[PDB]
């Protein structure tokens, strides 16, 4: 693709409807733990071990524990360049009668706490619980959750299981269910949201340019988004620290860190 | 479609 920031500002000057995929990297750049690459543990596991349908029925309580560990970090966190860029866009634009949305792969809600209005959070989030009996979603934000989790979650190898029951774990509070909560967070094998689905395809059809920002396109369906979006003939551009199996079907590629080159783009 |  081309390297050329000059064209990409071209079209970003006439572009009425933004589309904003963003991935893994634009989180890390916050230092926020996704322990998705390679050598990044919670105790002696990844996500690939523990954000799963698997780990929740063997062990609902150890992955309590590493996503409450995930909630409580998210205090020392902030929102990075790149947010800031991004948030600032939408409001810029949103006064000019333009629209940016952001449709995030991360669970993290940076985008959110940057000031990012228009906000499709495909993977789920860390601050919303989900019934495994009636299925209802809601936010929450407590520290602790619970609390049998006071305390719990140290990352570090060697950590005993907390081996909290389950009746002591996040508790439906729907009058009548008390079932047994987990996080609100698309795990891997699972589907995503329909209605997301719906909301993501709505925007893909109608934007006239899409930047893809921070993720290394393994993880689908997210992968495929920007790709499609090209097929309209709209541009993509790839804001990311290296090459990715989908770098070569897309109009644009800035190699570097997110918030390194996204400012300069959205300015 | 599932989340890879
Ligand atoms: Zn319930």
């Amino acid at each position: 693709p081309s390297s050329s920031m000059a064209d990409f500002r071209k079209f970003f000057a006439k572009a009425k409807h933004i589309v904003i995929i963003s991935g893994a990297g634009v989180s890390a750049e916050s230092g926020v733990p996704t322990f998705r690459g390679a050598g990044g543990y919670w105790r002696k596991w990844q996500a690939q071990d523990l954000a799963t349908p698997l780990a929740f029925a063997h062990n609902p309580s150890r992955v309590w524990e590493f996503y409450h560990y995930r909630r409580e970090v998210m205090g020392s966190k902030e929102p990075n360049a790149g947010h800031r860029a991004i948030a600032e866009c939408e409001t810029r634009l949103g006064k000019q009668g333009r629209r940016v949305v952001v449709i995030t792969q991360n669970i993290d809600e940076l985008h959110r706490k940057a000031g990012t209005k228009n906000l499709l959070e495909i993977h789920g989030s860390l601050f919303k619980t989900r019934c495994t009996s009636c299925g209802v979603v809601a936010e929450n934000y407590k520290s602790p959750i619970c609390p049998a989790l006071s305390g719990k979650g140290a990352p570090e190898p060697g950590t005993q299981d907390a081996s909290i029951p389950v009746e002591k774990l996040p508790r439906c509070e729907e009058a009548g269910c008390g079932g047994l909560l987990r996080p609100h967070v698309v795990w891997f094998g699972e589907n995503l949201d329909p209605a997301i689905l719906e909301e993501v395809d709505r925007e893909l059809a109608h934007c006239d340019l899409c930047l893809v920002v921070g993720t290394s396109s393994v993880v689908y369906p997210a992968a495929m988004f920007a790709p499609q979006v090209a097929a309209r003939g709209v541009p993509v551009a790839e804001f990311n620290t290296e090459t990715t199996p989908a770098t070569n079907r897309f109009r644009f590629h800035f190699q570097g860190p997110c918030g390194t080159t996204l400012p300069e783009a959205l300015a | 479609f599932s989340k890879q």
